[PDB]
RNA sequence: GUUAUCCGGAAUGAUUGGGCGUAAAGCGUCUGUAGGUGGCUUUUUAAGUCCGCCGUCAAAUCCCAGGGCUCAACCCUGGACAG
């Protein structure tokens, strides 16, 4: 139920995928054969948009679908609400607080019970995070060690204003619901919605 | 002349499509009211009454041609809804609104004829005579 | 600004009458006035307002620097147009009108290129070194090119104002200016539809006198407007 | 009066030859062309089948300006190009709303093609079929519902869509026509 | 993945939403019984129609708002538009 395949590959075809890999792709070396499909059918474009989404967050299709139904239910702008829903996922908030290298790493972390949400152990990746929520490391040696070395040795300070981090205990705090400009990727949600008109 | 309302509406539509300002219509309480309303909405320039041999004719001036007769971006549409074969009624919450409200809907209700706007203020439903674009 | 018009002069030149009642277009029924002996009589109180607005826009368009065409292809209106256009210093069409003069510019202009080469040839005196067939042929080219390109041969670029005589016969001019986004200021008799021109002046067809009256009024507007564009640039 | 040769050579130098000057000026027009359909039509002659391509192509800025065009040639490229020009001279503007959608719900009729457009809530994207969808997408309409009823032919549906979005009346203008303040019709 | 069943797309049985000169389609033409619709003006009545209030249309399901199984599916509380 998880994508264990080659990453760099999907990266080449789709685009830049933060939640997958930090290693920039090879020059691509496809300039020899110069093989193309010609151009892309509108369908291929839309499909690659969705694929972008799905592979950035580590989600399975059938899951994405029900997320989309939740989305179409919610009262408001569809694509936006969808992106909210995808961005409040636990391994994702774990990643975007830099408590992890990447999303597979963060998923692994969550899964092995190394994390706490409001002094409670949640080992499932898709746990939906809600406002005013405490993201902690479990108090054991190994959990602390992982979170520390993955937090400190990664210099990036981008924290997108709904996310707080505090230094010694390493208490992560989810402050609020995401803003559409604060989203974790460059995507026209319009395209993914249009793809999903047929379900 | 099985239906008078539809007839008025129709004569208007025909005179309009032919780029003529002037129409003769036969008057009646319904007719007169409908035309009054049509004026306070601003769909028609001016109205007046004539009499001969105990017949009443409302003549209607119509809004001028759009910046020529040939290049017309806009026409003026009328549609009968409730007709003798099927009578359409609506409660307060089903009251129709045309093109987001740009046009209007004519209602015959307990308090008389009116637009859908008046029905919404006063909270009444009723019989829908026509739609006007 | 004012112009020279009164009920008496328009009564003089014979503008008020037009073709028989078998021949009429009821599309003109709103602004017509009377009918006499099966000869229609057209409203002059509309004619003065249209002729005023026409000379006004003609004045503004001359003053801003826009370029003018005039058209009629008739026998009398042609002799009147060469002189109307010379008196206002404008471009004209009198002789046979070629389809595509406005709409198809590129080929019309290459036709002008070669007509210019012909105008240099004939004055250079290099048509005397040729066989008789060559000079007769170059003279066909000349005769034709003079007929069609005679009055427009100064103009480079697309004319943005066109003036026309009797739109019944002039159909292609009307079509081409309708197409290219050009205003038409036109003469209407009782047979013609008031769709085809931007400003359509009720007028007379058969009369050389009406043509001369309204065209002299208009060429006077273009002349005073010509003084104002000699001043403003 | 300056000489005729130098001034006519000035109008000859100002209008450039088509054999000595190559052409790509088009991206300076600020437009994008999208090829909707490529078909091989045939005229038949005593020799055999005389093959041509017909291209249906729409142009837009994706900013609220759009047009359709149709072209014919021997080669794909040339017909594409002609289509481009025919479209550019045929072009019009679609009335838009602050959220990038239609003023209201509308039908349209061209030939056997009928077209149904209705406004949408922001975030719904453009949902429609090929001709209608490309036209609307190239106009830049972000949220729109549409369904072509009647026929399926690409070209006619395009033209019908244009007929639809051309007759669309924006609220300011119905306020001005009726002679009534905006807020009164809002209610 | 394949096969079967049903609705969709199908405006392809069409109230919303189609047609009948030549594409499938106007009875060969009238007279007329049931049946359906039917001019204008004033009054009456209140059967339809419209508005308010009440009773009920079981619980479970669907919809909205919270709560509980680590999450979800599932379960629980409260409430309601329709009609
Ligand atoms: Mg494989
Ligand atoms: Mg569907
Ligand atoms: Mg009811
Ligand atoms: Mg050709
Ligand atoms: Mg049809
Ligand atoms: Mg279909
Ligand atoms: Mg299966
Ligand atoms: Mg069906
Ligand atoms: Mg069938
Ligand atoms: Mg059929
Ligand atoms: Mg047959
Ligand atoms: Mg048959
Ligand atoms: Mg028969
Ligand atoms: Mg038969
Ligand atoms: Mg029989
Ligand atoms: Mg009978
Ligand atoms: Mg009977
Ligand atoms: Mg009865
Ligand atoms: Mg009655
Ligand atoms: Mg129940
Ligand atoms: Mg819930
Ligand atoms: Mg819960
Ligand atoms: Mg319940
Ligand atoms: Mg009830």
């Amino acid at each position: 139920s998880r994508y264990r395949g080659p990453r760099f590959k999907k990266i080449r075809r789709l685009g830049a995928l933060p939640g997958l890999t930090n290693k920039r792709p090879r020059a691509g070396s496809d300039l020899r054969n110069q093989s193309r499909s010609g151009k892309r059918s509108q369908y291929r474009i839309r499909l690659e948009e969705k694929q972008k989404l799905r592979f950035h967050y580590g989600i399975t299709e059938r899951q994405l679908l029900k997320y989309v139904r939740i989305a179409r239910k919610a009262k408001g702008s569809t694509g936006q609400v969808l992106l909210q829903l995808l961005e409040m996922r636990l391994d994702n908030i774990l990643f975007r607080l830099g408590m992890a290298p990447t999303i597979p790493g963060a998923r692994q972390l969550v899964n092995h019970r190394h994390i706490l949400v409001n002094g409670r152990i949640v080992d499932i990746p898709s746990y939906r995070c809600k406002p005013q929520d405490t993201i902690m490391a479990r108090d054991e040696q190994k959990s602390i060690a992982l979170i520390q070395n993955s937090l400190d040795l990664s210099p990036r300070e981008e924290l997108p204003k709904h996310l707080t981090l505090n230094p010694f205990p390493y208490k992560g705090l989810v402050n609020q619901i995401i803003d559409s400009k604060w989203v974790g990727l460059k995507i026209n949600e319009l395209l993914v919605v249009e793809y999903y008109s047929r379900q | 002349g099985k239906d008078t309302i539809a007839d008025i509406i129709t004569c208007i539509r025909n005179a309009d499509m032919n780029r003529k300002g002037t129409v003769r219509i036969v008057s009646t309480n319904i007719t007169e009211n409908i035309v009054k309303i049509l004026l306070r909405e601003g769909f028609i320039e001016n109205a007046r009454k004539h009499q001969e041999r105990n017949k009443y004719f409302l003549v209607l001036t119509l809004r001028h041609r759009r910046n020529k007769k040939g290049p017309y971006l806009n026409t003026f549409h009328l549609k009968r809804v409730s007709r003798p074969g099927l009578r359409i009624y609506s409660n307060y919450q089903r009251i129709p609104r045309i093109l987001g409200g740009m046009g209007i809907a004519i209602l015959s209700t307990s308090r008389g004829i009116m637009t859908d706007r008046e029905a919404r203020l006063e909270g009444i439903g009723g019989e829908i005579l026509c739609y006007i674009w | 600004r004012y112009w020279n018009i009164n009920l008496e002069e328009m009564m003089e030149a014979g503008v008020h009458f037009g073709h028989g009642t078998r021949k009429w277009n009821p599309r003109m029924s709103p602004y017509i006035s009377a009918k006499c002996k099966g000869i229609h009589i057209i409203n002059l109180t509309r004619t003065a307002r249209f002729l005023s607005e026409a000379c006004d826009l003609v004045f503004d368009a001359s003053s801003r620097g826009k370029q003018f065409l005039i058209v009629g292809t008739k026998n009398k209106a042609a002799d009147s147009v060469a002189r109307a256009a010379i008196r206002a210093r404008c471009h004209y069409v009198n002789k046979k009108w070629l389809g595509g003069m406005l709409t198809n510019w590129s080929t019309t202009e290459t036709r002008l290129h070669k007509f210019r080469d012909l105008r240099m040839e004939q004055t250079a005196g290099r048509l005397a070194r040729l066989p008789k067939r060559d000079a007769a042929v170059v003279k066909r080219q000349l005769s034709h090119l003079q007929t069609y390109l005679g009055g427009i041969k100064y103009m480079t670029g697309l004319p943005d104002i066109v003036i026309i005589v009797d739109q019944q016969e002039e159909y292609t001019a009307l079509r081409e200016c309708i197409t290219l986004g050009i205003p038409t200021i036109c003469l209407i008799d009782t047979n013609c539809n008031p769709d085809l021109a931007d400003i359509s002046i009720p007028a007379n067809d058969d009369a050389i006198a009406s043509i001369r009256l309204i065209l002299t009024k208009l060429v006077f507007a273009i002349c005073e407007g010509r003084s104002s564009y000699i001043r403003n640039p | 009066l300056g000489n005729d040769v130098y001034a006519m050579d000035s109008k000859i130098k100002k209008a450039t030859g088509f054999g000595s000057k190559s052409k790509k000026e088009k991206i300076r027009d600020g437009f994008e062309e999208n090829v909707v359909q490529v078909r091989r039509v045939t005229k038949v002659v005593k020799g055999g089948k005389h093959m041509r391509f017909r291209a249906i192509v729409v142009v837009g800025d994706k900013k609220g300006q759009v047009g359709v065009g149709v072209g014919k040639a021997k080669e794909v490229v040339s017909a594409v190009q002609k289509a481009a020009v025919d479209a550019r001279r045929n072009i019009i503007t679609v009335p838009m709303t602050k959220y990038l959608t239609f003023p209201h719900r509308n039908e349209a009729d061209y030939g056997a093609a009928r077209v149904m457009l209705r406004p949408a809530a922001p975030g719904t994207g453009v949902i429609a079929g090929g001709a209608v969808r490309t036209v609307l997408e190239m106009a830049g309409v972000e949220n729109a519902l549409g369904k072509q009823l009647g026929s399926n032919n690409a070209l006619n549906n395009a033209r019908a869509t244009i007929v639809a979005v051309q007759t669309m009346r924006q609220f300011s203008d119905v306020a001005r026509d009726r002679g009534i303040p905006m807020e009164e019709l809002w209610k």
